[PDB]
């Protein structure tokens, strides 16, 4: 074959690339770390530095928290041997309060405290993570995209956990911590409303889920073919068309009928991932708060 | 009801969002042309962007688009139908006019640099610290043409320096002068560096770079263009395998 | 009508069937000899489909639902009002997407780029083409395939996987799942983490690809590359679909009893087997 740009032929690599400085503290940046020749095939060989202020101290730990909360149930479960930690471990679940305990956070530990435990700490991992995501932005200078972007994947996860829970009444209503366990709530989640299938929110969802496996296909496999152009430097061929861009634009015109430009095929990159959880969360939100039944609402709305 | 009322906004947004994108999308290439270049008659339902104005780093002025657009290059082609939709032949050669797959670009006669000012691309030789680290060390192969002749050796690899990757080969000639071959476009095996687009005998016709440790954007995409257009124009000589 | 830069590349040539026969545009469309034969399929395809729905009794697109053959017929053909429609609409999908790829093969051919789009979506033709012809035929009949409706397909999907229990069990379709999960994730941030540096702060210069790097190594450490993100969004894509095609290909062939059960393998290697305590023992 003509060589397919999947993988690389040549590796090289230079001194360690400690990174552009603009206006980030240094103080909290990492060293490198090692270089990996595997990870070279595909993508950068370079690991690190990281930069770690007190908003990542804050994040990390309560992150570890909530991952040892749950753990501990686990091996608790397990009647702490490891055989059956091991055994058993996608059968364990950490579960909400009882609705009986409603909103209120006076429960036992072994029967809801300890979900109330975790969810805390991972409401602390993941906004103070938001907030780094908007930081290291600011700190070098560029927009908040990023931050913007992550607050969709926040919406799904806040409302699933947090505001739907509380717009119903309980803690209960909760998707529980557990593999199977989140995957049983999940399917009677959708047997209780009505199915999903017929809520026209978790139809757009999938539209974007899929439409975003369909763009990213499109687009991967377009900045490939245009390799031989340069194409992947996207950034000055947004300042400087290249005959890499028209390439990829004459082959879509062509193919399709329209076509992107080189910085908007992100607009339509990140709007269409976007859009899966913006939908989805919607979808959820309304589910049980103003629509009890999915198959019963679409027989008096279209 | 609240179902009715989110839905059918999301649906008016939907359209905002898609007719806002796809205006985006229109900075650049348009106005649409016909053949001859003028502006076309019907453009689309969708209106040219508000423009936009881009500063670019290390002194290299601003890019405003949508604006102005032209080629600022002359076009060797020539209609072979009496009306709209028909392949434009190439009135001489089409590679060493820079047509078709050979097509390059206009762009900047300098070099794209990096986040501190350097040419992201210099030869490994002037590249502190650069080595090759994995693979098969190319420097030293023979290189062949696709009508299996040898073209020349490859003396050096190109490498962008803030990416740490292999982006040329720069290969000696018969006659000691070097081209740049696109790292995407060729074939290093255990003993060759095999280039399937072009024969032996096109690779001095390669764009040259006025300076041996730089390459200008411009360069890149003739020398880009020419090797790629092979493929097409120099099928003759290719030879199957 | 054509793009500003646009004449330059419409030369001869690239073609793979009929020489310059159909090397001709319509508007911004690349005709073509697959042009010719996706049109040919389309069409027959739409008017077969208009005669289904003429059949059925609506012309509602919420409506109109052509269904394969019932299970009786096994892999045989079925009459027209009663099986064969769907088998003949069939025949002209495939037709009509295999041409679509090999038309964006000549359009490669004739740009000088590289054939990765069209071998992408292949891959998706190949999903299609394991829900209606490699699962309906080994498992016996064209009736287990999916029919043509806008919601009577969703029927088809939630009885298929409520066939096998709650479907989430299906080890192959965790992993499909996981890939589509995190292929929305790539996209989200490399959409994103261009358009950052495009589109830096106010009266600031744009960013360079330094940036997008020191940015991504700031937050979690690691930076994959430009070359990197674009290899990884077309392989999780591609893998998302790759399994998705694999977890219903073994689904009522290999694998045929409620997905829950099949996690048993794992509960009774036979250390742990018999061990008390815990959820299973
Ligand atoms: C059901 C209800 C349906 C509606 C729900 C959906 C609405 C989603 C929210 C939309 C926000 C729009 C943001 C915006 O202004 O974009 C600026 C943006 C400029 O971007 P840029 O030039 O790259 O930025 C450069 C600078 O650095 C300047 O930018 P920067 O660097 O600071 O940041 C980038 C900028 C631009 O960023 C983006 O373009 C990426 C988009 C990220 C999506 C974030 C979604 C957040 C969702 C979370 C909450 C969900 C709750 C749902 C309820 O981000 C923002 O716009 C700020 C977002 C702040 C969010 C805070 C919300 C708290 C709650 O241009 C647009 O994207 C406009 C969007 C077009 C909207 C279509 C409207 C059509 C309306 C219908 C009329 C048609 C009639 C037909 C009949
Ligand atoms: C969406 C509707 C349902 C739901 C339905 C499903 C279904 C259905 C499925 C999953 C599946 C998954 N779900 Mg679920 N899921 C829901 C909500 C969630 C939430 C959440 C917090 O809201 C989480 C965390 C998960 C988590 C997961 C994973 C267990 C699994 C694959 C996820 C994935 O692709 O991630 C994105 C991918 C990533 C790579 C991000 C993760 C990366 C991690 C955090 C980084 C590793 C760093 C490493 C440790 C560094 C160490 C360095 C030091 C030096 C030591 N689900 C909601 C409630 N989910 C699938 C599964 O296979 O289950 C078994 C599946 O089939
Ligand atoms: C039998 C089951 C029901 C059903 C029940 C549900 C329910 C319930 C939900 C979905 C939802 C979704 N379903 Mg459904 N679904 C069904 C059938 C399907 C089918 C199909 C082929 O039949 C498909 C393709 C889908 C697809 C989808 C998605 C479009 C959507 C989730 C988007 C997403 O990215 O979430 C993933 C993203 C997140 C969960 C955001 C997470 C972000 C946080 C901040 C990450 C935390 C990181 C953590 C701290 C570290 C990681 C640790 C390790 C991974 C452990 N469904 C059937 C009808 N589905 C969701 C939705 O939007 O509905 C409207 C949802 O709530
Ligand atoms: C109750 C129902 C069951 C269930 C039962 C099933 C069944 C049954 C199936 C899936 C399949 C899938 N499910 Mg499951 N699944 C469930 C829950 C989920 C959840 C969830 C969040 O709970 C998620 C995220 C998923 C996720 C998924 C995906 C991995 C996969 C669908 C994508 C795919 O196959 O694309 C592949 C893409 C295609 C087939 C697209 C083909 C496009 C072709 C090539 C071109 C067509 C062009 C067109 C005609 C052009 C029109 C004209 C133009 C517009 C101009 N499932 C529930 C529990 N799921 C499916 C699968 O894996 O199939 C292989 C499948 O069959
Ligand atoms: C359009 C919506 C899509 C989306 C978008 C999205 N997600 C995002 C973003 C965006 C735009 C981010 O910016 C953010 C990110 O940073 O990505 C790199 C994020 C993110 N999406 C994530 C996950 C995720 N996203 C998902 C989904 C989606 N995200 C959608 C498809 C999913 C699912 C369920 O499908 C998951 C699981 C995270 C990778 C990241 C947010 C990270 C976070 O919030 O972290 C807080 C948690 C911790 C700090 C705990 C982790 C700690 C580790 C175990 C390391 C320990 C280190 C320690 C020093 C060592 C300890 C060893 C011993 C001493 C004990
Ligand atoms: C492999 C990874 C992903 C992918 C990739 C992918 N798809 C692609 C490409 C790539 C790389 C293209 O180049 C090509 C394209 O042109 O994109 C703009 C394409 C394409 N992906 C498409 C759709 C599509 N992709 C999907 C999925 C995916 N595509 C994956 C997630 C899905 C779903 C369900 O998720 C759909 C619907 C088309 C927009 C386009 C292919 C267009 C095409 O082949 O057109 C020729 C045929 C016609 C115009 C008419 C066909 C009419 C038939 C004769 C009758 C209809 C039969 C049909 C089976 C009935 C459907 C009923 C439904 C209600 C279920
Ligand atoms: C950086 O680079 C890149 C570009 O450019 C710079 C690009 O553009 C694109 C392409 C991406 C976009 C333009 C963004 C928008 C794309 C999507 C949201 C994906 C979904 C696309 C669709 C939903 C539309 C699909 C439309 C089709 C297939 C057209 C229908 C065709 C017809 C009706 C007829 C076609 C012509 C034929 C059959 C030939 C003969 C016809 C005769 C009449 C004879 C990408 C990926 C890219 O990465
Ligand atoms: C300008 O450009 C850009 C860059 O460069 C300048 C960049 O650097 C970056 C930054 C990129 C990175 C930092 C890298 C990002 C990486 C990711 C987003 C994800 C990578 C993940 C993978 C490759 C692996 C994903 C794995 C999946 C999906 C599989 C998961 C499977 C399970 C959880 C298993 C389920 C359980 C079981 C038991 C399986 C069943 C068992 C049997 C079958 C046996 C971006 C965005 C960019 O845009
Ligand atoms: C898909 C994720 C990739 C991570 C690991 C990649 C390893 C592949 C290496 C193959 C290329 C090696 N070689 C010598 C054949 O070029
Ligand atoms: C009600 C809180 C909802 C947030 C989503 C929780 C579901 C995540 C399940 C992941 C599995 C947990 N664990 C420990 C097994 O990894
Ligand atoms: C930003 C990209 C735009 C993607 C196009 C989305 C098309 C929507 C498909 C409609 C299905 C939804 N519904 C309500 C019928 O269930
Ligand atoms: C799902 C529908 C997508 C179809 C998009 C096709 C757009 C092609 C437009 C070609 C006509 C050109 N125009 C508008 C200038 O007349
Ligand atoms: C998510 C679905 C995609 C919808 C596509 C809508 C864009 C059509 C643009 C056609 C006009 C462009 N044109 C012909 C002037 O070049
Ligand atoms: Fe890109
Ligand atoms: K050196």
């Amino acid at each position: 074959a003509e060589y397919q740009n999947i993988f690389s032929q040549v590796q090289v690599r230079g001194p360690a690339d400690l990174g552009m400085t603009e206006d980030v503290n240094l103080a909290n940046r990492s060293g490198v770390g090692p270089f990996s020749t595997l990870l070279g095939w595909f993508g950068n060989a370079q690991l690190g530095p990281i930069y770690l202020g007190s908003l990542g101290v804050l994040s990390l730990f309560s992150g570890l928290m909530w991952f040892f909360t749950i753990g501990i149930w686990f091996w608790y479960q397990a009647g702490w041997n490891p055989a059956v930690f091991l055994r058993d471990l996608f059968f364990f679940s950490l579960e909400p309060p009882a609705p009986e305990y409603g909103l209120s956070f006076a429960a036992p530990l072994k029967e809801g405290g300890l979900w109330l435990i975790a969810s805390f700490f991972m409401f602390v991992a993941v906004w103070s993570w938001w907030g780094r995501t908007y930081l290291r932005a600011q700190a070098l200078g560029m927009g908040k995209h990023t931050a913007w972007a992550f607050l969709s994947a926040i919406w799904l996860w806040m409302v699933l956990g947090f505001i739907r829970p509380i717009l119903m009444g309980s803690w209960s209503e909760a998707v529980p911590y557990g593999i199977f366990s989140h995957l049983d709530w999940t399917n009677n989640f959708s047997l209780v409303h009505g199915n999903l299938f017929y809520n026209p929110f978790h139809g757009l969802s999938i539209a974007f889920l899929y439409g975003s496996a369909l763009l990213f296909a499109m687009h991967g496999a377009t900045i490939l073919a245009v390799s031989r152009f340069g194409g992947e430097r996207e950034l000055e061929q947004i300042a400087d068309r290249g005959t890499a861009a028209e390439r990829a634009a004459l082959f879509w015109r062509w193919t399709m009928g329209f076509n992107a430009t080189m910085e908007g095929i992100h607009r339509w990159a990140i709007w269409m991932a976007v859009l899966v959880t913006l939908t989805g969360g919607i979808g959820i939100l309304l589910s049980g708060t103003v629509v009890d039944n999915w198959y019963v609402w679409g027989q008096n709305h279209g | 009801d609240l179902a009715s009322l989110a839905i059918y906004s999301f649906w008016i947004f939907l359209a905002g969002l898609i007719y806002y994108l796809q205006t985006e999308n229109m900075r650049e290439g348009y106005p649409l042309e016909n053949e001859d270049g003028t502006p076309a008659a019907n453009q689309g339902p969708f209106p040219l962007p508000k423009p936009k104005t881009f500063i670019l780093p290390h002194g290299r002025g601003t890019l405003t688009v949508p604006g102005p657009e032209s080629e600022d290059r002359p076009i060797a082609l020539a209609r072979t139908a009496v009306s709209e939709g028909f392949p434009h032949a190439p009135t001489g050669d089409p590679m060493k006019d820079g047509v078709g797959p050979a097509s390059w670009v206009a762009r900047r006669d300098l070099p794209e640099l990096d986040g501190h000012g350097h040419n992201k691309i210099k030869p490994m030789k002037a590249a502190a610290g650069f080595h090759v680290s994995a693979g098969k060390n190319p420097i030293g192969l023979p290189v062949r043409g696709c009508d299996l002749e040898i073209a020349g050796k490859v003396v050096d690899i190109w490498v962008d320096i803030p990416e740490q990757m292999a982006r040329f080969l720069e290969v000696e000639l018969k006659d000691g002068s070097t081209r740049l071959l696109p790292m995407q476009m060729v074939k290093v095996q255990s003993n060759r560096v095999h280039v399937n687009a072009l024969s032996s005998d096109l690779f001095a016709g390669i764009p040259t770079i006025k300076s041996p440790t730089e390459v200008t954007l411009l360069e890149e995409d003739k020398i880009c263009g020419y090797v790629a257009g092979g493929l097409m124009y120099a099928a003759p000589k290719r030879k199957s395998v | 009508a054509l793009l500003s830069f646009e004449r330059k590349y419409r030369v001869p040539g690239g073609t793979l069937v009929g020489g310059n026969l159909f090397d001709f545009w319509v508007g911004p469309f690349y005709v073509g000899f697959f042009g010719v034969a996706t049109f040919f399929f389309a069409a027959l395809g739409i008017i077969l489909i208009a005669w289904s729905a003429v059949l059925q009794g609506t012309w509602n697109p919420q409506l109109i639902s052509v269904y394969p053959p019932a299970l009786e017929y096994g892999l045989g053909g079925a009459p027209l009002a009663k099986g064969g429609l769907w088998q003949i609409i069939t025949i002209c999908a495939t037709g009509a997407f295999v041409s679509w790829a090999l038309r964006e093969v000549e359009i490669c051919r004739k740009l000088g780029i590289g054939y990765h789009i069209p071998f992408a979506f292949a891959f998706a033709i190949l999903a299609y083409l394991t829900l209606v012809l490699f699962r309906p035929v080994m498992m016996g009949a064209w009736g287990y395939a999916f029919p043509y409706g806008i919601w009577t397909h969703l029927d088809w999907v939630s009885n298929t996987g409520y066939t096998y229990g709650n479907f989430h069990y299906n080890p192959a379709h965790m992993i499909a799942i996981s890939f589509f999960f995190t292929n929305a994730l790539a996209l989200a941030l490399h959409g994103a983490l261009v358009l950052s540096a495009a589109n830096p702060e106010k009266g600031k210069e744009m960013r360079t690809p330094d940036h997008e790097d020191t940015f991504f190594r700031d937050l979690v450490g690691y930076s994959i590359g430009t070359l990197g993100i674009h290899r990884l969004g077309l392989l999780l894509s591609l893998s998302a679909v790759f399994f998705s095609a694999l977890c219903m290909i073994i689904t009522g062939t290999i694998w045929f009893d409620q997905w829950v059960d099949w996690w048993q393998w794992w509960v009774k290697l036979p250390w742990w087997a018999n061990i008390p305590g815990g959820i299973n023992g």
